[PDB]
């Protein structure tokens, strides 16, 4: 199968007018062929999110909810350091799915604070093996 | 290609190659920190950071400065718990240098005696390497200021600008373009500049209370840790 | 004493073969080219020493560690195991020196460091140096060139090489190096041969070239070391 | 995913697994319908497996307590014929290692040397008998110790 | 199960398996129950023996004058850290000319077997060792472990299904402190007497016992001086 | 840590030392060395294992060393794990002749070389030597004497050698040479030449390639005789001649 | 596979098990945490009960090694008095070439070495036992550092340790470490852990409390429950 | 799973230790009485061909004056024990002007029980039994390799110790004359034993506190062949 | 192991299966096996007791008079000169089986087809068994 994106891509072909993603766990399996340009020409790591791009994803989850009046997300951003920014968001909603044991409508961020920091670090202890190569 | 115990003990693979030495070298990584170290003409500047999980964290206590003689200060990578063994013995032996010799150590020996024991680390398979990686300064007479790194392979080393670590990869390249050219080096060029190769790797910009920022220059040769009021001063006069 | 457990980590293998010391010629092969050469009046030998960014500076780390005033040396292979044995050898020397009052013979330091080194590979529970020797200097008139090895054999090479493809540098310097020469011309072929397998830029801070006079050794600076190359060879 | 490629024989597997956690992630209607999972070991976990559609809820479950494995056994041997005399307590203390299933085996136990006793009705010496029965191992013999 | 080969090697979950297959060699010994009141404390021990004609193997054993003590499991280790017990307690004697209180005397032990716990090459000690004791505010009963921990009680059992006694102490051990020293012997056996099976004696010859006062020194009993404290029971029911 | 032993001490169940055999595995290999009977002298010779002409060659004897004045040794195996035993060895010999003033004989000699190189196997786990070196010399009670030295702590002494299993051969060809009392030492040295001429690899017999080394009795010096390649070169063509002439017959 | 047998041995990881492993060892163990105020500084231990099981006051984890420093202990209970004469010992060679009280400092890190030193060997093994150091003088001040297994040495304010970590930790940011004095620092202390720590897991348990500052004139000592009896007075009341 | 020779069990106990028991099945068969007069003792030297001399094995040595020993399973690693032992209690005689009791050698020997290890090699498998007369009478005590001592009447060590300890029971009594005991020791060893009964494959240990020593002597065994 | 396959701890299985099948549960039917191999003790011991535990035999080096007997049977058909003594050539070899005193005379009769004679001289048999002396003398 290789052979037929290999060679389709070694044209005898334009591919100019069209594009292709391409996506994997790791770079390690996919060849001096792949690695090379014209199949792919350029290549985009994911990084772990930035504590100033932190605030803004925990900003976008925040809309939806419902909380109190009074928030702080700074202390979420600095009590959550290297997590993923889906990691983040399981974070939010366990922090919200926290707060139907309590009935409360309106939940301040005492309780968000409670269940961000005990969940998480759980999520830190299921972290095992999360280094990946380049 | 491996066999026998050469994974589990120090000796020569099939190709020649040590994995224990490798592991240790990675090990920096389980401290995630970044150390750069940059020399001028008179004067040779350390920054590093520090990491504030909890507000219980005593600045004091867990700074990551250490000061072995009065006008020799050092500091140190990956995992503190190895790097504190070192400690004691670099001072003992600047002082045992000071005894035998009546005088002051050039720093540039030190980083030798010191890789010396590291080859016994490296070499007895029934004792821990000790992966923790060593950096030093130093002030010679009319020699200007001296900057050394250890790394344990049992080695000695020691650069004008030399910056070894996690990101220090990338740290490098963007200071081999920095220092030439022709830029010469003066002490506010230096200082401004520490940050510049942290902030390109990191580009958090963040409050100097969690950086820490060495400095040795010949004026008092004596080692002296910056505070924070002044490094802000100098942060605000990096950003126009 | 450690615990003492001192148990040889070295088998003899079914061919007679030594396991962890043919390994460690394999780092030596793996290390750096050093060539040297003995011809007429004394001994010359040259380094390599390249620096893996533009931020290194070698006016530091010295690769030619002389032990004595009229006895130089270089290696190959990593640098580690090399410090340790200098520091050894000068120690040894100094009892020569103490007791007989008279500078000690070359082929004397080749014996008392490879017995030390033999037993370091015959020792229990540690590994053998993955260093190569070239050993030089001039005694009663006659200079000498000797080339040790991590089992601690010992030869006599006019000219030798260690490092990467000294099979191919070793057939050049059969051929172009020959008889005896003075040290001038031991100082070029010495650099041909180096420039063999260098890379496409040559500075006085690439490599270093020692000498053995018979007026005793001198390690040349960078400053002559661009001089007779620059126009290399 | 093991690590080195060429190949893994449950490589098909895994690209259905992140076929699976893909239908998670490209197509929003997966939020229906719950699925559970369960493994017997976190040895080798799928560093992908983190996300509030795939797995989220994680409890590390170690040894009952010793007040869980009394109340468990008794929940086990409900329908049993009992001597109204059991301290409970006792072999609540005297496990240590032993699982809850273990527990049935040993009220099963409790009953099988039953028959060559004869007794209609189970005793309370008979569980501690069957709890060193089974466990731990066997068997050598008692020497050496006076 | 490759991890379990040394003593230093930490298991995957923390336990060394050495110190617990040690107490196993703890349960394969004699039951026996020691107690204490606020003023007399009485240790309680049973002797076994292979054959009939061989003599039941005692078990407690005197050092100090006030202090007693019971063993279990091996005894080679057994009489070699009664060897340093001696020694302790005579040291004390000559430099200060007093003995010392168990408390600061069991510390002494758990160092001493702290070493061959951790150190590559040595093992651990199978101990059953209860040792009793008076100090200037009364008895002292204590335990040991190859794990090297000692525990301050009122009583405590080790040996083969000692937990069963343990059962009748919990209600009985916080009214046994008031009672004298006769009927706190008999007590001391009734915890055995639940160990054993219940079809045969607990003879006299099968069992130790002994008593140790602040005004009464400690006198190993067996044999006849059991048959004071045997007589005037009532046997167990059916 | 018992585990990272690989256990040289001890024995293979097989009955054989299993350390030890691989060990004689190393003398079959590398070195090469002879010795015969000689009349009024003893005669010694070696292959040279670089036969590169760059050497230096300035080292004079390589692979014969020469531990006494009255006695010398042939080696085979590494050089420097030989070198720790000369000097030992010579050390010996040496305190012999400091606490009684009288030449070691060679019988006693070589036996404490044995039991030295015995104590490395019965404990330790050391790493044992694989060189077997030769030994010649002279006393006053047995005269010339012939012997060899054994990993496993024999020692293996005889009137002949066989150094290394390329002499196997050489072996054969001494029992068809077998002579008892005839020397003529250029007799039994065309010989020993005979013997490379055949049962080497190398031909043509390069004089460059070996090292003779003969010694004679003489009272009270006891010359030892270092011959030069240019006189064992027309040697080598007098027994290539006695080989053109023993063509002659058919 | 063996990789994690000797602590001496790396791992393809970078890092060596066997510590990993001694640190959970210590969480298993009951919940002991430890909190410092301005004028002093407080010491907190959790008794398990599981069957009676023995005389009130037994085998405390509350060990006094030093005039003014104390030990409040977690994990393994022998390596922890073993631990304790270590530093008794280590206390009396400073009291014995100097004659003063051993500052906070190098008294932890004298034991952090060692702690780090039994990771260097296969032959001991890593230590199971972390430990709070905290004292108080008019020449010093209040500081309390903390001890890991792997031989860190730092500290903080307050620290937690034992099965209930971060959630004993959690409301410290409540409470005032400066304005509150250490007699109010005790029953606030003593009330979140009547709190924390379920009955439902250990049915019974009992609290030890600890305490030395300026009231005790620098005298380590547990703080008599008789005396004021604060925890049950208002821990009892602190349930709603 | 061979961990330092001196590790723990799982079950458990020392394994060496434990194996080391095996090694009494394999060797001879020993069987001491106690009596109120003495203390007899016999064993089989289980001769394998007549090229063996019969005074060259003797399974009894007496260790003090009045206090005997039998060995089990293998003999020289009871010799280091053996010839040190009697070393043991002279010394005793030396301090004390007093011979050491019966009793004293169990723990002289319990002290040395168990001294192997590797830092600070493997222990001995030859069960010992002690006969002597201490100031109570005459005595007979059994000790095992793992440093357990146990005072038994009649004890028998060796491969059919098991079995001869229950024919043992069944004929024993504490009303057993010396004499009795004597010619009750052979109607035991003659069943275990595949070579006829001779005066050398048989020797009898006997001590008595009026009657010593004895030791014993040659031609005495001969009257007791005949007295089958 | 040939070509691709795996692994070490399958060859043990497949082996291990080979015993369950010679053991075996439940066939008495025979199909007589016999084992045979250079070095038993690769061999695992629990391959012993199944089979074959009644009997197993060892070859022992052949002495002198089995050497004589053996130089006898392979010179039974072929002819030699009168001057071959049967002493001499087993004293000259030591510890060879059959089939070495079989290949010099292979090759002392393969040398004689040279000069086409069928009757081998020893001077020729000699200069022939050397061939072989030197091949295991060689390497
Ligand atoms: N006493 C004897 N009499 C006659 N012939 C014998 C005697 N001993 C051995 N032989 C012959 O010598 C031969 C020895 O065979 P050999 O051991 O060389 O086979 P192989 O090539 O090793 O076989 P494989 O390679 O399968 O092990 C046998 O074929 C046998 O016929």
């Amino acid at each position: 199968t290789l052979m037929e994106l290999l060679n389709q891509m070694d044209g005898f072909d334009t591919l100019h007018r069209v594009k292709m993603i391409m996506a994997t766990n790791r770079p390690d399996t996919l060849d001096p062929a792949l690695l090379r340009p014209g199949r792919l020409d350029r290549k985009i790591h994911i990084d772990l999110p930035n504590e100033q791009a932190r605030l803004d994803i925990l900003k976008i989850h925040a809309g939806p909810i419902t909380k109190h009046g009074e928030i702080d997300y700074e202390a979420i951003v600095k009590l959550s350091d290297g997590f993923n920014g889906a990691d983040l968001r399981n974070v939010c909603t366990e922090a919200g799915m926290f707060a139907i044991r309590a009935d409360h409508d309106f939940v301040v961020q005492e309780d968000f604070m409670k269940a961000v920091r005990k969940v998480a670090d759980s999520k830190k202890l299921e972290s095992k093996l999360d280094y990946k190569p380049v | 290609s491996s066999a026998g115990f050469d994974r589990h003990i120090t000796i020569f693979s099939p190709e020649g190659r040590l994995y224990q030495v490798e592991y240790a070298f990675k090990a920096i990584n389980q401290g995630g920190l970044t150390s750069v170290a940059v020399r001028g003409k008179d004067c040779a500047v350390i920054v590093t950071q520090k990491k504030v999980p909890d507000k219980l964290l005593d600045s004091s206590t867990v700074t990551h400065l250490f000061k072995i003689t009065e006008n020799i200060g050092c500091v140190m990578t990956g995992m503190t718990a190895d790097s504190r063994s070192q400690v004691q013995r670099a001072r003992y032996e600047a002082a045992n240098w000071k005894y035998k010799y009546g005088y002051e150590i050039p720093v540039d020996m030190l980083c030798k005696r010191i890789a010396d024991i590291s080859q016994v680390y490296t070499q007895n398979a029934e004792m821990r390497p000790l992966g923790c990686c060593m950096i030093l300064i130093g002030i010679d007479e009319e020699q200007g200021p001296q900057v050394y790194k250890c790394d344990p392979a049992g080695y000695y080393c020691g650069f004008k600008a030399t910056a070894a670590g996690v990101k220090q990869t990338e740290s490098t390249s963007f200071l081999e373009k920095k220092v030439k050219k022709k830029f010469d080096w003066t002490f506010e060029q230096t200082v401004e500049t520490a940050i510049t190769c942290l902030s390109t790797v990191l580009s958090i910009d963040f409050k100097p209370s969690e950086i820490e920022v060495g400095v040795v220059t010949v004026e008092n040769p004596k080692f002296r840790i910056l505070t924070e009021a002044e490094i802000d001063a100098h942060l605000v006069a990096l950003a126009e | 004493a450690e615990r003492g457990y001192s148990f040889s980590l070295t088998t003899f293998s079914p061919s007679g073969k030594l396991v962890q010391i043919e390994y460690a010629l394999a780092a030596v092969a793996g290390g750096a080219p050093s060539v040297g050469i003995k011809a007429a009046n004394g001994v010359v030998l040259a380094t390599e020493k390249k620096q893996k960014s533009i931020l290194y500076d070698e006016r530091s780390v010295h690769k030619v560690e002389p032990i004595t005033k009229h006895i130089g040396l270089v290696y190959s292979g990593m640098g580690p195991d090399y410090r340790v044995l200098v520091h050894r050898a000068r120690k040894l020397a100094q009892q020569y020196y103490l007791v007989y009052q008279e500078p000690i013979p070359t082929a004397q330091l080749v014996q008392r460091v490879a017995s030390v080194m033999q037993e370091y590979t015959q020792s229990g529970g540690v590994r053998p140096f993955g260093v190569s020797l070239l050993i030089c200097g001039w005694n009663e008139g006659r200079p000498y060139l000797f080339q040790s090895d991590p089992s601690g054999a010992y030869f006599a090479w006019k000219a030798t090489a260690m490092g990467k493809n000294y099979v191919n540098g070793k057939t050049f310097l059969e051929k172009r190096y020959n008889e005896d020469l003075e040290l001038e011309d031991a100082i070029h072929t010495a650099i041909l041969t180096l420039k063999e397998s260098f890379e496409g830029q040559m500075t006085e801070d690439n490599i270093e070239v020692g000498i053995c006079n018979e007026a005793g050794f001198r390690r040349l600076t960078p400053t002559e070391v661009k001089d007779y190359l620059a126009a290399i060879a | 995913k093991r690590f080195d490629s060429e190949k893994a024989g449950d490589r098909e597997v895994q690209r259905t697994m992140l076929e699976l956690l893909n239908q998670l992630d490209g197509f929003q209607p997966n939020t229906q319908v719950k699925v559970i999972a369960a493994t017997n070991r976190v040895d080798i976990l799928d560093p992908a497996l983190l996300r509030s559609g795939r797995l989220d809820r994680k409890i590390e479950f170690p040894m009952p307590n010793e007040e869980a494995r009394a109340r468990i056994m008794q929940i086990h041997s409900r329908k049993m014929n009992v001597s109204p005399d059991v301290n409970y307590e006792e072999l609540a203390r005297c496990t240590d290692d032993f699982n809850g299933a273990q527990c049935k085996a040993v009220c099963v136990e409790a009953g099988m040397i039953a028959l060559r006793r004869g007794a209609t009705e189970l005793t309370h010496e008979d569980y501690m008998e069957g709890i060193l029965e089974v466990q731990a191992k066997k068997k050598a013999n008692l020497q050496y110790y006076a | 199960n490759q991890y379990d080969n040394d003593v230093t090697v930490w298991s995957p979950q923390g336990r060394i398996h050495q110190i617990e297959y040690a107490m196993e060699a703890v349960k394969q010994g004699s039951a026996t129950v020691g107690l204490k009141s606020k003023t007399h404390a009485v240790l309680v021990a049973l002797k076994r023996a292979q054959s009939e004609l061989a003599a039941h193997q005692k078990k407690i054993l005197h050092v100090d004058n006030h202090i007693g003590i019971s063993i279990a499991g091996l005894t080679a280790d057994a009489r070699l850290l009664c060897n340093f017990m001696r020694q302790e307690c005579l040291d004390s004697r000559f430099v200060f000319d007093r003995p010392l209180p168990v408390s600061r005397l069991v510390s002494l032990i758990g160092s001493k077997t702290q070493i061959p716990t951790q150190r590559y090459g040595r093992r651990p000690y199978g101990v059953g060792l209860l040792i009793a004791g008076y100090d200037d505010m009364g008895p002292h009963i204590f335990q040991t472990c190859p794990s090297a921990n000692y525990f301050d009680c009122r009583a405590m059992s080790i040996g083969a299904r000692s937990q069963s006694a343990r059962t009748y102490l919990e209600r009985h051990m916080s009214e046994f402190m008031e009672c004298n020293l006769n009927e706190l012997v008999k007590h001391g056996l009734r915890a055995l007497r639940e160990t054993l099976p219940a079809e045969q004696d607990l003879t006299t010859k099968n069992v130790s016992i002994g008593i140790v006062g602040k005004d009464l020194e400690f006198t190993i009993y067996d044999d006849d001086d059991v048959s004071p404290f045997l007589e005037g029971l009532e046997e167990r029911p059916q | 840590s018992r585990r990272y032993d690989s256990r040289t001490t001890i024995f293979s169940p097989e009955g054989r030392l299993y350390q030890v055999e691989y060990a004689m595995e190393a003398i079959g290999h590398a070195g090469t060395c002879l010795g015969i009977l000689a009349n009024d002298g003893v005669l010694l010779a070696a292959e040279r294992r670089n036969i590169h002409k760059l050497l230096d060659e300035v080292f004079f004897s390589e692979k014969i060393y020469k531990l006494n004045e009255d006695m010398a040794c042939s080696v085979a195996g590494i050089t420097s794990d030989a070198n720790v035993l000369t000097n030992e060895l010579r050390l010996i010999a040496q305190r012999y002749l400091l606490q009684y003033q009288e030449p070691i004989p060679c019988e006693q000699l070589v036996t404490a070389l044995c039991d030295i190189k015995q104590a490395y196997t019965q404990f330790g786990g050391k790493r044992p030597f694989g060189v077997s070196l030769l030994y010649i010399g002279w006393d006053k009670h047995y005269g010339f004497q012939l012997y060899q030295s054994d990993p496993s702590g024999n020692y293996g002494g005889w009137k002949a050698t066989c150094i290394g299993n390329n002499s196997a051969a050489a072996v054969s060809m001494l029992k068809q040479d077998y002579k008892e009392g005839e020397m003529t030492l250029k007799s039994a040295l065309a010989l020993a030449i005979k013997v490379l001429n055949k049962t080497m690899d190398v031909s043509k017999l390069s004089a460059e390639k070996v090292e003779i080394a003969t010694l004679t009795r003489e009272n009270g010096k006891t010359v030892i005789r270092v011959l030069k390649q240019k006189e064992v070169e027309q040697l080598i063509k007098k027994h290539e001649e006695e080989e053109a002439k023993a063509e002659r017959e058919k | 596979t063996g990789y994690d047998l000797s602590a001496s041995t790396f791992s393809p990881d970078g890092r060596v098990f066997q510590v990993e492993y001694a640190m959970k060892a210590v969480e298993n163990s009951s919940t002991a945490i430890g909190i410092r105020c301005k004028d002093g500084v407080v010491f907190g231990v959790e008794k398990l009960v599981l069957s009676k099981l023995y005389e009130e006051g037994s085998n405390k984890r509350l060990f006094n090694v030093d005039r003014h420093v104390g030990m409040a202990v977690a994990g393994l209970l022998a390596d922890a008095r073993s631990l304790a004469d270590i530093a008794r010992e280590e206390a009396s060679n400073f009291r014995s070439n100097f004659g003063y009280n051993i500052p906070l400092k190098h008294l932890a890190d004298r034991v952090a070495m060692y702690v780090h030193a039994y990771t260097l060997y296969s032959a001991v093994r890593p230590f199971g036992c972390s430990f709070m150091l905290g004292s108080y003088s008019v020449n010093d001040g209040a500081q309390l550092y903390m001890i890991d297994p792997s031989g860190v040495s730092y500290g903080y304010w307050g620290c937690a340790i034992g099965k209930a970590r971060q959630a004993a930790k959690t409301e410290i940011e409540k409470l005032q470490m400066k304005e509150m004095t250490c007699r109010d620092i005790v029953k606030e202390v003593a009330k979140i852990i009547y709190i924390v720590h379920d009955e439902v897991k250990d049915k019974a348990f009992e609290l030890e409390l600890s305490w030395v500052g300026e009231l005790t004139n620098g005298r380590h000592e547990i703080v008599p429950k008789d005396i004021r009896e604060e925890a049950e007075k208002y821990a009892k009341e602190s349930l709603k | 799973y061979d961990r330092g020779v001196n590790t723990f069990s799982p079950e458990g106990r020392l394994f060496q230790v434990e194996y080391a028991i095996e090694a009494i099945k394999l060797g001879s068969t020993a069987i001491g009485i106690q009596t109120s007069e003495g203390v007899c003792l016999a064993v089989e030297k289980r001769i394998t061909s007549p090229l063996m001399e019969p005074s060259s094995i003797e399974k009894i040595v007496e260790i003090d004056a009045h206090i005997g020993c039998a060995m089990s399973g293998l003999i020289a690693d009871a010799k280091t024990l053996i010839d040190k032992a009697r070393v043991e209690t002279q010394n005793h005689w030396f301090t004390y002007n007093e011979t050491m009791t019966v009793e004293s050698v169990t723990q002289a020997v319990s002290n040395l029980a168990l001294q192997f290890g590797e830092e600070d090699s493997r222990p001995f498998g030859v069960a010992l039994l002690f006969g002597g007369v201490d100031e109570k009478g005459p005595q007979l005590f059994h000790m095992d390799p793992s440093g357990t001592f146990v005072q038994c009447d009649a004890r028998a060590i060796g491969s059919a110790s098991e079995g001869a300890q229950s024919s043992l029971q069944e004929v024993y009594h504490k009303s057993m004359t010396l004499k009795e005991a004597i010619k009750s020791s052979l109607i035991i060893l003659k069943q275990v034993m595949e070579e006829k009964l001779n005066a050398t494959n048989i020797e009898l240990a006997t001590v008595q506190p009026g009657q010593n020593f004895h030791m014993f002597t040659k031609e005495e065994l001969e009257e007791v062949i005949k007295d089958i | 192991y040939d070509s691709n396959s795996g692994g070490e701890r399958e060859i043990q299985r497949t082996m291990l299966e080979l015993l369950n099948q010679l053991d075996g549960f439940d066939s008495r039917g025979d199909v007589k096996v016999i084992m045979a191999t250079n070095r038993i003790e690769t061999l695992d011991p629990a391959l012993i007791r199944p089979g074959r535990i009644d009997r197993k035999i060892e070859f022992p080096l052949p002495d002198e008079k089995t050497k004589k007997r053996i130089f006898q049977i392979h010179t039974s058909r072929m002819t030699l000169a009168d001057d071959v003594t049967l002493d001499d050539l087993i004293m000259a070899k030591d510890d060879l089986s059959g089939a070495d005193i079989k290949a010099i005379c292979t090759e002392a009769g393969l040398m004689a087809l040279r000069e086409r004679r069928m009757k081998v001289t020893n001077e020729d048999f000699k200069k022939s068994k050397e061939n072989v002396l030197y091949k295991k003398q060689e390497g």
